[PDB]
């Protein structure tokens, strides 16, 4: 699974849309800081002077994403509730 | 194995094929009697582990399995060492001083930071005490009204300090009065 | 309802430890931060029974990680004065565990070898806070409670 | 064994609490005493300072 971001996509034959799950309480802190079409990437308009915590599950790489910033996560990547 | 279970520690009330080992508590409910008769319920927390040398001795690793209720036979003996020492206590004296009494009366008399079981290894780390009570009503009827009492105690030393005060400003102001219609 | 044929797994909070054993190849492991734990087929994870509420009531949590980070939980204790006043005293303690190599085997098993550590560390500060103050008066205590 | 010989104990416990609350009461009134003759010997001089 892979996320393609940034351009006009084509899925090539070997490929489908993946719906990305969310923990039962992220869902909907995404639409208070604003049904979601589970296999658009999900992001979030970081505040001004706020930071976001994400961990990817899958490089194992940790992330904290100072101000204002659109963060968006990769398939296995979870926001720090 | 059968091991005895409950706050005031049942007999034959948990089986286990596995004896527990690592660092952990059980707690147990006493009854005991002061030198003046005070009946009091004392409740306590042992901290508990056994120590094993080496676990490839057969004969020290099956001794950890000799005794049949270690639970039952720590918490017997140890509230007997703490009732031991406390009826020879009066009921001030030892309302006061009960943590340093319980844990002189259980590691004992000379002094040591933990009680070892040699018929298995158990050995005993601490005692932490939960709470302290007369057994009868009436004993702690009397006992409110010495809270009372030390209450109009701190009242009276109170007002005993404000009287004190006013009477040094009162006079503090009448001597410069009385001077200052000399000089007037 | 889960399809038992998946391999198992579990994404480990931040802050927070899981102890697995594996009852196959005889390996113990323990996994710390934010990772993405999965089982083997005879692996399994270490079940934590820990003391919950306000007067701190045993087994009222299960957890399979443990919290590890700066935190703090709160306690509701009645002590003793020497003058017999009798005192519902509230605190809460804050603590964290202190690990000096996350790959040591027998440091990092020493985390889960308490089975409630909630409720080890408020009946052992209690019993502290309760004997010290049994030996103090209500009017002494009160100003220098803290 | 017999309840009579458990309430003649009894009464001794609370024979021993007064005997503790009156023994409380007689060192406040000490210390009421120390204090009061503190502040009144004090009070006294400086009445022949001013």
């Amino acid at each position: 699974v892979r996320a393609v971001i940034g351009s006009t996509y084509m899925l090539t034959q070997d490929e489908v849309l993946w719906e990305k799950e969310l923990p039962p309480g992220v869902e909907e802190l995404l639409n208070k800081g604003q049904p979601r079409n589970k296999t658009r990437v999900v992001s979030y308009r970081v505040p001004h002077n706020a930071a976001v915590q994400v961990y990817d599950y899958r490089e194992k790489r940790a992330r904290v994403v100072f101000g204002p910033e659109l963060v968006s996560l990769g398939p296995e990547e979870q926001f720090t509730v | 194995l059968s091991l005895s279970a409950g706050r005031p520690k049942r007999p034959h009330a948990r089986r286990a094929l596995c004896l527990l080992l690592g660092p952990d508590f059980f707690t147990d409910v006493i009854t005991i009697e002061t030198a003046d008769h005070a009946r009091l319920q004392l409740q306590l927390a042992y901290n508990w582990h056994f120590e094993v040398n080496d676990r490839k001795d057969p004969q020290e690793t099956a001794k950890l399995f000799s005794v049949p209720d270690f639970v039952g036979d720590a918490c017997k003996a140890i509230a007997s060492r703490v009732r031991g020492a406390v009826a020879s206590v009066t009921f001030d004296d030892f309302h006061k001083n009960s943590a340093r009494i319980i844990r002189t009366a259980v590691f004992g008399p000379r002094p040591r930071d933990q009680a070892v079981f040699p018929q298995n290894g158990l050995v005993v780390s601490s005692v932490d005490v939960q709470s302290v009570e007369p057994v009868d009503q009436r004993t702690r009827d009397a006992l409110q009204r010495s809270v009372q009492l030390a209450i109009e105690i701190t009242t009276n030393s109170q007002e005993a300090a404000a009287k004190h005060e006013a009477q040094r400003l009162e006079q503090e102001a009448r001597g410069r009065l009385e001077r200052q219609k000399i000089l007037d | 309802p889960r399809n038992k044929t998946r391999v198992v797994s579990y994404r480990v909070p931040h802050n927070a430890a899981v102890q697995v054993y594996d009852y196959r190849e005889k390996r113990a492991r323990v996994v710390f931060g934010p990772e993405l734990v999965s089982l083997g087929p005879e692996e399994q994870f270490t079940v934590l029974s820990l003391s919950a509420g306000r007067p701190k009531r045993p087994h009222a949590r299960r957890a399979l990680c443990l919290l590890l980070g700066p935190d703090f939980f709160t306690d509701v204790i009645t002590i003793e004065t020497a003058d017999h006043a009798r005192l519902q005293l509230q605190l809460a303690y804050n603590w964290h565990f202190e690990v000096n190599d996350r790959k040591d085997p027998q440091e990092t098993a020493k985390l889960f070898s308490v089975p409630d550590f909630v409720g080890d560390a408020c009946k052992a500060i209690a019993s502290r806070v309760r004997g010290a103050v049994a030996s103090v008066t209500f009017d002494d205590f009160h100003k220098n409670s803290a």
